[PDB]
RNA sequence: GCUAAAUACCGGCACGAGACCGAUAGUCAACAAGUACCGUAAGGGAAAGUUGAAAAGAACUUUGAAGAGAGAGUUCAAGA
RNA sequence: CGGCUACCCACCCGACCCGUCUUGAAACACGGACCAAGGAGUCUAACACGUGCGCGAGUCGGGGGCUACGAAAGCCGCCGUGGCGCAAUGAAGGUGAAGGCCGGCGCCGGCCGAGGUGGGAUCCCGAGGCCUUCCAGUCCGCCGAGGGCGCACCACCGGCCCGUCUCGCCCGCCGCGCCGGGGAGGUGGAGCACGAGCGCACGUGUUAGGACCCGAAAGAUGGUGAACUAUGCC
RNA sequence: AGGGGCGAAAGACUAAUCGAACCAUCUAGUAGCUGGUUCCCUCCAAAGUUUCCCUCAGGAUAGCUGGCGCUCUCCGCAGUU
RNA sequence: CCGGCUCGCUGGUGUGGAGCCGGGCGUGGAAUGCGAGUGCCUAGUGGGCCACUUUUGGUAAGCAGAACUGGCGCUGCGGG
RNA sequence: GACGAGUAGGAGGGCCGCUGCGGUGAGCCUUGAAGCCUAGGGCGCGGGCCCGGGUGGAGCCGCCGCAGGUGCAGAUCUUGG
């Protein structure tokens, strides 16, 4: 029985949603757990960078974001061979490598 | 404190963009405001004769 | 008994603000005294607009006050807005202004001061002018809120341009039956 | 399970409780529903009103001068009445002054 | 809070603010939007016109990035660049005009709505409206297209 | 065909906390509780906390067979 | 001696037992021996409206990261990605929101520049006047015939944007083409026409959830019974 | 062994349950139909009527009502003549 | 009412009509009474009944169905 | 100055009532708190509240804000007597 004026609504509560509901009461605890693991990792690799290896310059694919530059997955093999860095030693010295990247530019 | 919350004319140097909230009124002394010649001159005669 | 109907025997008008802001109540006290002890109705109108709620005093933009103070005759007057003076970015040159408002945004006041204006609150406005002489009282667009698009004659009715309540404007949402002359009828 | 069909008993009282108000007549009624050809003629007249401005201004100036020179060319009982005249504040001030002197 | 709700003042009244003749039953009018075509026809026609039926073509795999094209107006055009750019261009005597790269700001299409101040500009956008371009030409300026 | 990490946890071990509940409440169960008890069986399934600081739990006399009284005594208090 | 009130008794008047359904209840209508304890519009999400606060054409760290109560609190800004708003219309290809005047040959240079009318709270000017002996006389105020610029807002007339219909004449070229653009007049739009939104909190109403509390006749899934009884056999 | 068994056939018996046994779960199944719906005071104050519905014990929608206000005053309106 | 423009509509006729400006007239042009106007959210209701007069079916009905007004419902009090 | 009815229903004021939380009363309290009884003194229209007397032996309340599993005469209401 809808009222005089208002929206028509189609809530997705017709299933047994109460049986499967996730609550974030452990959010601060998980933040602390991530923080402690991150610090433990950082002190484990004493001189190595905390953020890990180095990732390449990459611009987003879609038209909406082709004017912005983000972080990449890894340096392409063509880029590595131009730089004179072996594909097996780059990861050892801390360079992210993924062989699937092409270079059309 | 001044570097934390900023001055009236200087914004906070440690916050990204913050400044002290401006007062809705400056001279809060209501009695002093009322008991001044400027306002009292432009007033009507009182009527304190209870009928 | 009496043949008196009490449907409207009680006025619905306000007598005090519905907010606990102490600064607003102090200004209310000041203008209460001025309204009851002066013969000028300007204070009474200011007192009423002080009593009015947030939505009844929409934020008057800088462009509106510039255009309204640009009218001939009211040169170097005092523009008084009971609401809020907000910065408007679609304007380049700001003349010297005499602004009296409850609050002005951080960059609007900077723009006016840079232009050479002066912003004074109501407590100092009373000292400058008890009766409000040499002042122009301005109000923002009270119908400017988006909710007024939904009010009036009901939608889906001939000669009624009312925005319907749609969860998402799009192709499939309330476009077929009552909107077209093909799928049934159109109003 | 029969029941009564139609009733109009309390409706008049319901109407008059809020009053059967006539529509609020307002000046300059809208022009919807008029003959489109006549409407087009009116819109064209309002569109081309601007060009006939200088002649209108001159005629208004001549009329104003005509009226300006025209205006230049043109340019119960007595005892109760007396007591009311005295009792009047503005016009009885001198009479009250004299009767005050008369008492002295 | 439940302290200020109406239920606190409904204690002592039998019907709890729901009527005595027609009791507050569970679902007297069906569940949700039931009977929109049958017994809620008046409401769904007086308040939701066009609700029933399909219209238009169907776009199966729709991606918002292809149609992504935010627009800006000429009144806000000068707001994108700093104030000192405009004042220096106005003060400039050699006739050099500032270049406004609206793409860097984040708008692809430029629409000409507001008054444009009398000052030469070079608007470097992705799309232009006819009135926007003619306003720029009329005020004195250039339009640069980029991909 | 293999592969940690970030991810899920009302079973289990050991923990900390609560704007929660306070013995008709809160788990069915604060106690010899999934016990007593019923059904052939699958299964169903309770009620039930408060002596006193310390038993100092009332020596001894008296009627009655005794239950149980009348004195006396312990205890700040047997109106514990 | 005073104490209406709270204990009992006596008298006069009134006085049918509560709840609920019903047009109509004290009803020969249903529930009700009495007492104690428990007991029924709560919570999540969405929307709308109104109110309070902050900021304001911006607004919001809700996710992540840095530093007993504290699982709090503060900070990030080249973590505002993203949501909402700032632009609508069309099914879509798409398009996407004032103009007028002057001089030269539809085009070039310059000027004015972002509607009009009626009602409009307030504000501005002022024909005179507000007396202490009387005259001229100034300064500070106050009232006022009349005249104005007119907030918000209402009504109408205009104008602009997108779809569509009709009548049309022009304009541009890197590829003069089944090319692209422009006018006037009607019409449809949840539009513009000098912002009003965003976040949080409160109240109300509706909805989906057990959804104010108790209540079925039923349906499905998986298991237990021939120790009574029905029947066959030994 | 349950929509199955068995019936010299009564829809009879199938553990006091048979025109479809018992137990647990789905399940707090749905109910336009009954019952109940908890403190005080103040103020305002109704309808059983129009239209539509496989609609008649119900709803949606107008009407009646309340609340919140807002724009003005010290011209307008009227169950009247 | 008085002048002056506009019109692509209609025309012998500055014809018709409409629109837009300017100017003037306050004894505020029946009585009486009353401060009005306007915008949002919204419960409950959607089984009625009775009475004067009008009136349909039925002989008639504390019958059934209509119209105006007033009541009961929602309402106590004095009288019957 | 005028007015005071009221079912369903709506709104407002509660220095009406219960539980817990943050503040606050140099708050109360074994020289006696909560609870309970009382032919006691009262106040407030009313929700209810403050003192007096008896039992009790260990916790309790006022004000400003916050939160709710917050008020019973019924429901062939549940448990117990
Ligand atoms: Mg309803
Ligand atoms: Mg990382
Ligand atoms: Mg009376
Ligand atoms: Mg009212
Ligand atoms: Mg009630
Ligand atoms: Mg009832
Ligand atoms: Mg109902
Ligand atoms: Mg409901
Ligand atoms: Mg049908
Ligand atoms: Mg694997
Ligand atoms: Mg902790
Ligand atoms: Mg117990
Ligand atoms: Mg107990
Ligand atoms: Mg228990
Ligand atoms: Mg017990
Ligand atoms: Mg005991
Ligand atoms: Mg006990
Ligand atoms: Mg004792
Ligand atoms: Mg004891
Ligand atoms: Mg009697
Ligand atoms: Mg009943
Ligand atoms: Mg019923
Ligand atoms: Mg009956
Ligand atoms: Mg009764
Ligand atoms: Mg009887
Ligand atoms: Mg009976
Ligand atoms: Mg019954
Ligand atoms: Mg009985
Ligand atoms: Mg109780
Ligand atoms: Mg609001
Ligand atoms: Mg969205
Ligand atoms: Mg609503
Ligand atoms: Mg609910
Ligand atoms: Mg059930
Ligand atoms: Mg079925
Ligand atoms: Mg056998
Ligand atoms: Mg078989
Ligand atoms: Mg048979
Ligand atoms: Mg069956
Ligand atoms: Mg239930
Ligand atoms: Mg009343
Ligand atoms: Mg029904
Ligand atoms: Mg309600
Ligand atoms: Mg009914
Ligand atoms: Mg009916
Ligand atoms: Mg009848
Ligand atoms: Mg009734
Ligand atoms: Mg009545
Ligand atoms: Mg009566
Ligand atoms: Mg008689
Ligand atoms: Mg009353
Ligand atoms: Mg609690
Ligand atoms: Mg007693
Ligand atoms: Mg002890
Ligand atoms: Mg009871």
């Amino acid at each position: 029985a809808p009222s005089r004026n208002g929206m028509i609504l189609k809530p997705h509560f017709h299933k047994d949603w109460q049986r499967r509901v996730a609550t974030w009461f452990n959010q601060p605890a998980r933040k602390i757990r991530r923080r402690k693991a991150r610090q433990a990792r950082a002190r484990r690799i004493a001189p190595r960078p905390a953020a890990g290896p180095i990732r390449p310059i990459v611009r987003c694919p879609t038209v909406r974001y082709h004017t912005k530059v983000r972080a990449g997955r890894g340096f392409s093999l063509e880029e590595l061979r131009v730089a004179g860095i072996h594909k097996k030693v780059a990861r050892t010295i801390g360079i992210s490598v993924d062989p699937r990247r092409r270079n059309k530019s | 404190l001044d570097d934390l919350y900023g001055t009236w004319r200087k914004a906070a140097s440690l916050k990204s963009n913050y400044n002290l909230p401006m007062h809705k009124m400056l001279n809060t002394d209501l009695s002093r405001i009322l008991k001044s010649p400027e306002i009292q001159r432009a007033l009507r005669a009182p009527r304190k004769k209870i009928h | 008994g009496v043949d008196i109907r009490h449907n409207k025997d009680r006025k619905v008008r306000r007598k005090e603000p519905k907010s606990q802001d102490i600064y607003l109540r102090l200004l209310v006290k000041l203008y209460r005294f001025l309204a009851r002890r002066t013969n000028s109705t300007f204070n009474q109108v200011v007192l009423k607009r002080l009593f009015m709620s947030r939505t009844n005093r929409p934020p008057l933009s800088l462009s509106r006050m510039i255009r309204k103070m640009k009218l001939p005759g009211r040169e170097n007057k005092t523009a008084v807005v009971v609401g809020t003076v907000t910065d408007d970015v679609r304007v380049q040159e700001v003349p010297k202004l005499k602004v009296c408002a409850l609050r002005v945004t951080s960059r609007a006041r900077s723009r006016i001061l840079k232009a050479g204006g002066k912003i004074l609150t109501f407590d100092q406005l009373a000292l400058d002018s008890p009766k409000g002489r040499g002042t122009v009282l301005l109000s923002g667009p009270r119908k400017g809120r988006e909710v007024y698009r939904h009010f009036g004659k009901a939608p889906g009715t001939p000669h009624s341009h009312t925005k319907p309540y749609v969860r998402s404007k799009g192709r499939k949402f309330e476009r077929a039956r009552g909107r077209r002359a093909s799928r049934g009828y159109k109003n | 399970a029969k029941s009564k069909n139609h009733t109009t008993h309390n409706q008049s009282r319901k109407w008059h409780r809020n009053g059967i108000k006539k529509p609020r007549s307002q000046r300059y009624e809208s022009l919807k529903g008029v003959d489109p050809k006549f409407l087009r003629n009116m819109r064209f007249a309002k569109k081309h009103n601007k060009k006939g401005l200088k002649k209108m201004q001159a005629n208004n100036a001549k009329a104003m001068a005509a009226r300006a020179e025209a205006i230049k060319a043109l340019v119960v009982s007595r005892k109760l009445h007396r007591l009311a005249y005295i009792a009047h504040p503005k016009l009885g001030r001198r009479a009250r002054a004299r009767i005050a002197r008369g008492l002295r | 809070p439940s302290r200020l709700r109406k239920t606190r003042k409904l204690r002592g009244h039998v019907s709890h603010g729901h009527g005595r003749i027609g009791k507050h039953r569970k679902h007297p009018g069906g569940r949700g939007n039931a009977g929109g075509m049958h017994h809620h026809r008046i409401n769904f026609d007086k308040y939701h016109p066009g609700y029933f039926g399909k219209v238009g073509m169907r776009h199966y795999h729709l991606k918002r990035n292809q149609s992504f094209c935010p627009t800006v107006n000429l009144d806000k055009l000068w707001t994108l660049v700093s104030e000192q750019t405009r004042v220096n261009a106005a003060k400039n005597k050699t006739g050099a005009a500032p270049i406004i790269d609206v793409v860097r700001s984040g708008y692809y299409k430029v629409l000409g709505k507001g008054k444009l101040p009398k000052q030469p500009v070079i608007v470097k956008a992705k799309f232009f409206s006819r009135r926007a371009e003619e306003k720029i030409k009329g005020v004195g300026g250039a339009c640069v297209l980029v991909a």
